[PDB]
């Protein structure tokens, strides 16, 4: 390996500032720039910025209201963005990007969710759902798990630590009361469930916490 | 090995040195300035090199302060190294010529 | 600064054909445009650059082509990894811009709904709170209806619903309905009841299951 | 002459490739560029490449699916296209053509019909087509000659091996159950038939066929 590594999320209190992270591995030239982008729920790319950490100079872009300050640290390979003074339309995935000075982001950072809001961060309750009692088994089964009143975005589910990958949904939050729910889905050959095991694995970065739960059949 | 020989090698040398360096700091002189398109190295080498040769090609420029003042810089590298190398060949000559004469 | 104008916003293809995505630039870049894919929750990833080059990685069935203003993304026999949105990047001048962006969407075969009730699970129930999950999964076209009944009775509050974009393993849709009760109002009922509407049946499709 | 010869035609099955040939004659310089251009029947020109012979670089369209591999042997003066898995959209006229290097394509081969399709080549049948007893003759007369039943396109339709070309159609031909037909018509004064002979000749490259046939009165 991962190019460029950056924080899950920051939950940032309307007036607060935060400073994001993306700590740079593989080839390092003098010749590289950092660039940072925004990008908005349902929205497009937003080029916020970029820095030359090998002479630390930063340009930003004009059209917008300047939000940002680029550092680096030459040591600890790693550029820094303080946002200062957010509100909700500060509220996006910010990734960063590293570019050779040849005009094109060869790599991505995976981008921090920064939320903006009062709400106090919540870990996320995780739910098995295996089928009733009375449902009948196709050659396929349905599998899932139930993440609700978790506080803010994102979470990351990923079935068996991610070796389990063909027929997984992941559904889009829905928001109630100030507390996220989703859902996620898995399908496994009727046969192979339960006597080969199926656990999905629920990471909320913004309260550093990550939980597995077997779905075992109902007693 | 003779001065003017020594010299243009030098100065040749020196000029790659200047053509490198100035690509890097047009590059980091232009970026942040609206409309410029000196702002990638690649392209910023090329232009190093239509300057030092005094081609104005007039493909590629400087648009900010700092970068005209590097683009001076890479000029005057560019003059003085092929005007030093017309030195180097007057000397050549003249030199040839002595001999040629008994001198 | 320089427009990028990807037009049209979504483009609907069938599977195999060939797709061509646009860029328009407010003046010439000569071949200083770049192309990204960014399907849902994953961060952009560099698919062609200067307009034509390849980058290793990326499958032959992608292509760039143009310069000056008007270039090309195309991808000849789309299939449904291809799903995602399609941005282009100009590095002719200061400052680098992006295009709004380009959805792909494919045309597939219509595929009817599996369904499936979750009973809420007894480590919910143990915290007062009671949440009937139902999954409309991996069907085609994405307009569908949930229904839910308690008891034979049709049921609206304490519903919520969400959608998938299309899926990028098979072209489809699939969407949950989440029906949420405190304890005490799911253990003073017996029947719930899970019904999908959808174009590739007359009849509803049903999913029940009794407390008991 | 005839700067630049091509193949007529070539029948190639759908997933198949075919290797197109352009022998060049008159003057060659270092200079010399070699332009394939592909024409669909009712539309226009496309230009699909370029190759150097002298130093053998190629360019292609980007815009287009890269079907083909530009190749030259600088001995026999032969220019190569090789065109590979192909499909109905690749079914054209190929040209090649020949540019100094100066913008223009000063001159072009006759171009070769390239038909993709599973059906097996047929020569054409050829039939006279003299008037009946009972029609009436004016000055001048009406013959013709009936070409059915071959596949693929084309053939090509001379009256007296080429010296007769005043008063002469060549209508298109209709595709029918994977075989073509079309008719040719002559007109010569009426005095000049059948006292003068008159024999229509029937080329069909992709059968390497030519037949003759004399159009006589009905005996």
């Amino acid at each position: 390996q991962v190019q460029l590594q950056q924080p899950g999320a920051e939950l940032v209190k309307p007036g607060a500032s935060v400073k994001l992270s993306c700590k740079a591995s593989g080839y390092t030239f003098t010749s590289d720039w950092i660039h940072w982008v925004k990008q908005r729920p349902g929205h497009g790319l937003e080029w916020i910025g970029e820095i030359i950490p090998s002479y630390g100079r930063a340009n930003y872009n004009e059209k917008i209201q300047k939000k940002a300050t680029l550092t680096a640290d030459k040591s600890s390979s790693t550029a820094f963005m303080q946002l200062s003074s957010l509100t909700s339309e500060d509220s996006a995935v910010y990734y960063c990007a590293r570019e050779r000075g040849d005009g094109y982001f060869a790599v991505w950072g995976a981008g921090t969710t920064v939320t903006v809001s009062s709400a106090k961060t919540t870990p996320p309750s995780v739910y098995p759902l295996a089928p009733g009692s009375a449902a009948q088994t196709n050659s396929m089964v349905t599998l899932g798990c139930l993440v609700k009143g978790y506080f803010p975005e994102p979470v990351t589910v990923t079935w068996n630590s991610g070796s389990l990958s063909s027929g997984v949904h992941t559904f889009p939050a829905v928001l109630q009361s100030d507390l996220y729910t989703l859902s996620s889905s898995v399908t496994v050959p009727s046969s192979s469930w339960p006597s080969e095991t199926v656990t999905c694995n629920v990471a909320h970065p913004a309260s550093s916490t990550k939980v597995d739960k077997k779905i075992v059949p109902r007693d | 090995s003779a001065l003017h020989w020594r010299a243009a090698g030098a100065a040749t040398v020196l000029l790659v040195i200047v053509l490198l360096a100035g690509s890097y700091l047009a590059v980091l002189a232009e970026r942040g300035a609206p409309g410029a398109q000196l702002i990638t190295y690649p392209r910023a080498l090329w232009w190093s090199v239509e300057t030092a040769t005094t081609v104005g090609y007039g493909d590629l420029y400087p648009v900010t302060l700092w970068g005209r003042c590097v683009a001076v810089v890479v000029m005057v590298a560019g003059i003085t190294s092929f005007g030093l190398v017309t030195a180097a060949l007057a000397t050549w000559f003249v030199g040839r010529e002595q001999e040629r004469r008994g001198h | 600064d320089i427009l990028l104008t990807q037009s049209p916003a979504i483009l609907s293809v069938s599977p195999g054909e060939r797709v061509s995505f646009s860029c328009r630039a407010s003046q010439s870049i000569g071949t200083d445009i770049h192309w990204y894919q960014q399907r849902t929750n994953g961060s952009p990833r560099l698919l062609i650059k200067y307009a034509s080059e390849s980058i290793s990685g990326i499958p032959s069935r992608f292509s760039g082509s143009g310069s000056g203003t008007d270039f090309t993304l195309s991808i000849n026999s789309v299939e449904s990894e291809d799903i995602a949105n399609y941005y282009c990047q100009q590095s002719n001048r200061w400052p680098f811009t992006f295009g709004s962006g380009t959805k792909l969407e494919i045309k597939r075969a219509d595929a009817a709904p599996t369904v499936s009730i979750f009973p809420p699970s007894s480590e919910q129930l143990t915290s007062g709170g009671a949440s009937v999950v139902c999954f409309l999964n991996n069907f085609y076209p994405k307009d569908i209806n949930v229904k839910w009944k308690i008891d034979g009775s049709e049921r609206q509050n304490g519903v919520l619903n969400s959608w998938t974009d299309q899926d990028s393993k098979d072209s489809t849709y699939s969407m949950s309905s989440t029906l949420t009760l405190t304890k005490d109002e799911y253990e003073r009922h017996n029947s719930y009841t899970c019904e999908a509407t959808h174009k590739t049946s007359t009849s509803p499709i049903v999913k029940s299951f009794n407390r008991n």
